[PDB]
C-alpha cells in the first residue's frame, strides 16, 4: 500500500522538544494538504495540525497552537512538525495523512468524531512519550 | 418500498462470510449446546452491518499492522507482538463502537497463515521483502485486538522485521488438538482478560418449535494433525454484500425463502429468513443437508411470526 | 430495458479480480508496450464472464485436485505433480470453451501459497499444509490439459492421491529468474500449444485515452520489490455485472468518480463494453484520489463522447 | 470437502476386465441414483452408467451396454463399476456422481454428451483406467 511514514518519535522530558518527519514512502508528495493527527492511549483520533500544499498556510488545533510548528520540504518530500515545549498530555502515537477531497486555501483541522477514511496515505504512527 | 430479493448464486458460487473459503454444504445441528453469536457473516436484512463485519473477502480474518518486537513465548515458536490497523489502513480507534476492528476473527483457534511484511523506503530504491507461516492464538489473553494488538507465533526464529507493514493471510487452521482450543461459536476475548467484550452482534436462535438453524458450512483447511473441522456462517459474504447494496426495508420479521433448482424453478425445500440475518429449517435431522449445489434461495413473500415451513 | 448500475462501494471496499487482494489505488500506464490481455475479472457490461473469469474470490488463482507423485526438476526445491478439477469440485474438461480451468492465474510468474490437504476416509483424515510455489512460466505448468507442478521448501509430507489446495498468498520473487510480467499469458496447455478462448486484448480506441486500472500490490516471499498486479474491473464490479444482467445501450457507458457524501465529481472515464475503464491522462503512476469515492453511472455515449482531463 | 471416492483403476490388455469401486468419503449415501461417467483424454465427460437409488434398476450408455455392469452395495457404501471385454476405446479417467435433483423417480437417466457437470453431486477425483498392449 502507497502511505506516508511517520518518524522521530521518542522520550523526552515536559518542556523538551521533537521534531516530526512525515515522508512519502515511494510516492512524490503532490499539491493537497497534509495533515498530523494523534491518537492518545484509550482515546480517539484527533486533529493537531496541518499545512496547505503551498506550505504557507498552516492550521493548529487550540491544545497545540503556539508550541507546534508545522512546515513543508517537498524537495525532500517531507512534511515537518516541530514540537516544542512538550506537556505530558501531548504523549500519544502520531500520524499523518493527506486531505484529498478537494484538489482551497487554508486548512481544516476535523473535529473529533471525524471521520478517518476522508484522508489518504495514513502511515503506522510514530510514539512520542513526555514523562512526568 | 424497494423489494427485497436475494442474489442467484448457486451453493458452488458462495464463500463463507466468516473464514475465507468455497461454501460447501448446508448444515443442521438441531442439539447444538453453545450459544450461536458469531461476529463476523452478520448484516440485518434491510443491511446493516453488525459486528466485525466487513464487506472484504479478503478482509476476513485478516489483519494489517506493525510488528513492533519479538517477545518471549508463551508456547513453542518464535513469537512477534504487532499493532494492528484498521484494514483500510486507517488508525486503530478503540472508541469506535464495534467488538474489534472489523474482519477479526470471531472463534476460538489456533488460525494458521501467513505473515507477510513489505519495508517502507523514504527515498535501488525498492523494499525489502518477507512472508513466513504464522499462528494466530485468539484465545490466548494476548490476543487482544480491540485494544489495538495482538500475538502471532512462527516457525521461522528470527526473520521478522520490528517497525514495518505487516499483513496476516489466514489458511486455516493450525490444529484441532485438545491443546488447541478450537470452537467456532466461542467468541474470543477482543480486549483480554477480564474484560468484557462489547458492541456484539446479538445471538441467534430459532424462536418457532420443531424449527432449528441452518447454516453454511466451509471445510477448514488444516496445518496437520487429524480432523475435519468446519466454519458455519450464517450468510454468505455474497449475501452480506448484497443486502448492504439493496438496503431493502424489511416488511416483515421473517422472510419466506426457497430453495430452488436455477433452471426449472422447482421447490426443493424451503426455508425462514429472519430480520437479523440468519435461516432457521423445519428438520429434526442434523448434519450436512442433502441437496443438490446446483440450487439458491429464492425470496417469496414476508410471513408472521406463526408461518409453518414444510418438513425438509 | 433493465438498466445499467454500478454498486456503491469505495475503493476501499474492492477487491482485485486477477489476485485476492483488497485494491489499493486506481493507476495508469500510457506508455506501456505490452498488450493487455489478462483473463481473470474478465466480464462485459451485459454480465458474460469471460476468459477464466469466475465469481468466487476464494476462486482467483486457486487450484483444487490431487497429487499424482513427486517428480524432478531442474529448479531449486522438492517437486509434485497435481492434476486439477474444477473449483467446484467438477471434473477437469479439456472440452469446455475456456483457456483453462476458472480461476487459473492470468500472469507469468512464481505464484507463492500454501498447498493444504485432507486426506479421504473410506470408513478423522490426516492433515498437511506446506508452503508451496507454482511457476506459471513453467513448461510443466499445463492447466487447459488438466495438470500443474508446484514446488515446495518440505521435502518429504506431500501425499498422493489425496484432495489437494492451493491457497494463494503473493510472489515468491521478482527477481530476472522469477520471470514475473503481470501482462504475459501462461502457456496454458504448455509449449508447442497455443492458448484458446481468451477473452480479447483491451486498448483505448480514443486518442489522449489510456486504460484506468484498479491496483492492487502483492506480497513477496523474499527479496526486494514492490510488485503491483492491475485489474480491468474490481471483483465486485464483475459479481454485480453478471446478477444484473443489464442490456448495453451503447459501447461506452459514461462513469463519474465522485465523493460519496456530497456528489460532486473529481473525475470522469469511459466504461467500455468488454468491460474496461478508460481516462484522458497523460501521466502515469498511482491516481491522486481519494479513496472515500466511487464509480457512478451517468449515462450510455457514443464513439465520438470526449472525457474532460484529469 | 465431502465427496464420493474412486478406486480400482490400473492396465488391462484388450477383453480383459475391471471392477471399479464408487465409496462414500465421510458420509453414508442415500436415497438417490448413482451415476458412472468417464472422461477420455481430448474428450468430453460422457455418462457411462447409473444405478437407482433401490439399486434394482439401472441404464447403460449403447457403447458399453452388454460390457459393463453396475451394483449398489448400501452396507458397504460402494457402488461397483464391473467392466468386461475392455476395449481401447474405454480408456479414460473414471468418475462418479451423485443425481440429487429429485429425492421420485424409477429408471436411470444417461445425460447425452455436453451435459452440465455441476447438475450433479460429490464428484470425485476420479481413478484412471487404460486398456493397452
Amino acid at each position: 500500500q502507497v502511505q506516508l511514514q511517520e518518524s522521530g518519535g521518542g522520550l523526552v522530558q515536559p518542556g523538551g522538544s521533537l521534531r516530526l518527519s512525515c515522508a512519502a514512502s515511494g510516492f512524490t508528495l503532490g499539491y493537497y494538504p497534509i495533515g498530523w493527527f494523534r491518537q492518545a492511549p484509550g482515546k480517539g483520533l484527533e486533529g493537531v495540525s496541518c499545512i496547505s500544499g503551498s506550505g504557507g498556510s498552516a492550521n493548529y488545533a487550540a491544545s497545540v497552537k503556539g508550541r507546534f510548528t508545522i512546515s513543508r520540504d517537498n524537495a525532500k518530500n517531507t512534511v515537518y512538525l516541530q514540537m516544542n515545549s512538550l506537556k505530558p498530555e501531548d504523549t500519544a502515537i502520531y500520524y499523518c495523512a493527506a486531505d484529498l477531497s478537494s484538489l482551497q486555501a487554508m486548512c481544516v483541522i476535523p473535529r473529533p468524531g471525524f471521520s478517518a477514511k476522508a484522508y489518504d496515505y495514513w502511515g503506522l504512527g510514530t510514539q512520542v512519550t513526555v514523562s512526568s | 418500498s424497494k423489494p427485497f430479493t436475494l442474489p442467484i448464486l448457486t451453493l458452488g458460487e458462495l464463500t463463507n462470510s466468516r473464514f475465507p473459503l468455497p461454501i460447501d454444504v448446508l448444515y443442521t445441528n438441531p442439539n447444538e449446546s453453545a450459544i450461536v453469536q458469531c461476529q463476523n457473516g452478520r448484516c440485518t436484512l434491510d443491511g446493516e452491518l453488525q459486528g466485525t463485519t466487513q464487506l472484504l473477502p479478503t478482509g476476513i480474518c485478516a489483519f494489517r499492522g506493525k510488528v513492533t518486537q519479538q517477545v518471549q513465548d508463551e508456547h513453542r515458536g518464535t513469537h512477534w507482538n504487532m499493532t494492528v490497523t484498521n484494514l483500510n489502513g486507517t488508525p486503530f480507534d478503540p472508541t469506535e463502537d464495534v467488538p474489534a476492528p472489523l474482519g477479526t476473527p470471531d472463534f476460538s483457534g489456533q488460525i494458521y497463515g501467513v505473515i507477510s511484511q513489505r519495508n517502507t523506503n523514504t527515498v535501488g530504491n525498492l523494499p525489502a521483502n518477507r512472508a513466513h507461516e504464522a499462528v494466530i492464538a485468539t484465545y490466548s489473553p494476548k490476543f487482544t485486538p480491540k485494544l489495538g494488538n495482538i500475538q502471532f507465533s512462527t516457525w521461522e526464529t528470527q526473520d521478522v522485521s520490528s517497525g514495518q507493514p505487516t499483513k496476516f493471510t489466514p489458511v486455516g487452521l493450525a490444529s484441532v488438538d485438545a491443546n488447541s482450543h478450537f470452537d467456532q461459536w466461542t467468541l474470543p476475548s477482543y480486549s483480554g482478560a477480564l474484560t468484557l467484550n462489547m458492541n456484539l452482534a446479538p445471538s441467534v436462535a430459532p424462536v418457532f418449535p420443531g424449527e432449528c438453524l441452518l447454516f453454511f458450512r466451509s471445510f477448514i483447511p488444516l496445518k496437520g494433525g487429524y480432523g475435519n473441522p468446519a466454519i458455519d456462517c450464517l450468510m454468505p459474504q455474497e449475501w452480506v454484500q448484497h443486502l448492504y447494496q439493496e438496503s431493502a426495508p424489511s416488511l416483515s420479521d421473517v422472510a419466506l425463502v426457497r430453495y430452488v433448482n436455477p433452471e426449472t424453478g422447482r421447490t426443493l425445500f424451503e426455508a425462514k429468513l429472519h430480520r437479523n440475518g440468519f435461516l432457521t429449517v423445519a428438520r429434526n435431522s442434523a448434519g450436512p443437508v442433502v441437496a443438490p449445489t446446483n440450487g439458491y434461495f429464492r425470496f417469496d413473500s414476508w410471513v408472521n411470526q406463526f408461518y409453518t415451513l414444510a418438513p425438509m
